[PDB]
């Protein structure tokens, strides 16, 4: 049902598992290895991503799930300039 | 640490990665925490300066598969009154293994073999086994 | 003789372009020789009447950045014959960009190209940034997808 | 109709969605399902305001127009304890560096 993503500074983000799978990297992390991925112990620790970046990543997951395959007018995804670089690196790393 | 390109010591890392890799090919246990960290290692390796250790990680992985598929060739070489069935068990094994590696090496796959005859980690595994099969395809007289 | 080009089907089709996106949209018509031709741009809350033809090809982009846009959920729009005199709609929408592609858009919009390499980001991303959206490249891609 | 939220307490954040028409108590149920603490031990807030169990999210000020997927509205959370009631504390996220000259 839900997965917990840990940022580098210790923040915990609990997001719907299906949303977190938007990330190919996260899909791959829990693909593994691949046994007992059902021991009820599902969490990921990102020791390279700060909470101000993981929070946006999660907002992107929610945005992504909501507007794909929706015929509603799709809005622009906002990225503040001072996080653009960190988000680009996180997006690259997480493959999403 | 950080996502930016870091100064990173190769062999310190390719060792721990190696332990995990050989674990993964033979389907032995990998604790998920270290699995996560192995992802973070193949990243740091791929982005590191002065020169990116992408290619070096590729070739170390390739030698690893050569030794392992040739070793499978020698372990199934011991008849045990059981070629094929041994061959089969080992191929089931080695295949799910190659899948899990293809997972683990994802970043090397997506971002490095865009450069290019190089092939994806999984596919590579398969070619190595196609020399384990090309060898008994010949020994079929 | 090119693959992606309009056929001069002398059969008229009434179309209304509807920009349901937040970008200024630049409509592009592929003529009979597959060369992309620009047309007047459209603001984000506007529509426009067009006299096209059955079998003509159209694609749409961000007027200022050349970012890809969708028309009726796809890359290309091809007018078909009108049913019951109802004009055929061409809905331009934003697509849901990958997070990485979206970040590349923001960063390209903020840094001059001659400075991409001065940014403190992973080496590999420099190439990605320099690979700005391009209609010709899309045409080559679409031609490949088309045949296979 | 949907409002998108991030429910936060002590360096913890839950991303979830809900109907503008749903009540506060139901949100406490979502939280109970995720963090395993009953509603009678939860206090939810919007800008230091204690949210009443019986009010709908719309009645509380949440609107699909403000709580969007890509820019969720924040909901504060506090827990009751051993004969006592906790003081709300939401640890702030990290900060980005100074914007580099080339982006200026």
């Amino acid at each position: 049902m839900y997965v917990k993503l840990i940022s580098s500074d210790g923040h915990e983000f609990i997001v719907k598992r299906e949303h977190a799978l938007t990330s190919g990297t996260i899909k791959a992390m829990l693909s593994g290895p691949g046994q007992f991925a059902e021991n009820e112990t599902n969490e990921v620790n990102f020791r390279e991503i700060p909470s101000h970046v993981l929070s946006k990543v999660c907002m992107y997951f929610t945005y992504k799930v909501r507007y794909t395959n929706s015929s509603t007018e799709i809005p622009e995804f906002p990225i503040a300039p001072e996080i653009a670089l960190e988000l680009l690196m996180a997006a690259n790393f997480l493959d999403c | 640490m950080s996502l930016k390109p870091r100064v990173v010591d190769f062999d310190e890392t390719w060792n721990k990665l190696l332990t995990t890799i050989k674990a993964v090919v033979m389907l032995e246990y990998v604790e998920r925490a270290t699995w996560n960290d192995r992802f973070s290692d193949i990243y740091a390796l791929c982005v590191a300066y002065p020169e990116p250790l992408g290619e070096r990680l590729y070739t170390e992985t390739k030698i690893f598969l050569e030794n392992h598929v040739r070793h499978l060739h020698k372990r199934v070489l011991e008849s045990e009154e059981q070629v094929l069935v041994m061959y089969h068990r080992y191929w089931e094994e080695y295949s799910k293994g190659a899948d899990y590696m293809d997972c683990l090496y994802r970043y090397l796959n997506t971002q490095f073999i865009k450069k290019n005859p190089l092939m994806e980690i999984g596919e590579l595994a398969l070619d190595m086994w196609r020399k384990l099969m090309v060898e008994p395809l010949q020994a079929i007289l | 003789r090119p693959v992606l080009r309009s056929v001069n089907s002398r059969e008229p089709s009434q179309v209304i372009f509807c920009n349901r996106s937040p970008r200024v949209v630049l409509p592009v018509w592929l003529n009979f020789d597959g060369e992309p031709q620009p047309y007047p741009t459209l603001p984000p809350g506007t529509g426009r009447r067009i006299h096209s033809y059955r079998g003509h090809l159209w694609l749409f982009r961000d007027a200022g950045t050349h970012d890809g846009l969708l028309v009726n959920q796809t890359e290309l729009f091809v007018p078909s014959l009108n049913v019951d005199g109802q004009p055929i709609f061409a809905n331009i929408t934003l697509p849901v960009y990958t997070l990485k592609e979206r970040c590349l858009q923001v960063v390209r919009s903020l840094v001059k190209p001659e400075n991409y390499r001065r940014l403190d980001i992973v080496r590999s991303l420099y190439e990605d940034l320099e690979d700005h959206p391009n209609v010709q490249k899309d045409l080559e891609r679409l031609t490949q997808e088309r045949i296979a | 109709m949907d409002v998108f939220l991030m429910i936060r307490r002590h360096k913890t954040t839950i991303f979830t969605d809900a109907k503008e028409s749903s009540t506060v108590f139901e949100l406490k149920r979502i939280v109970e399902g995720i963090l395993k603490r009953p509603p009678d031990e939860q206090r939810l807030y919007k800008d230091d305001q204690l949210l009443d169990d019986g009010k709908t999210l719309g009645e509380c000020g949440f609107t699909s127009q403000t709580a969007r997927p890509q820019a969720p509205a924040t909901v504060g959370l506090a827990f009751r304890a051993d004969d006592t009631f906790e003081a709300l504390c939401i640890e702030p996220f990290s900060s980005p560096p100074e914007l580099p000259d080339v982006m200026k």
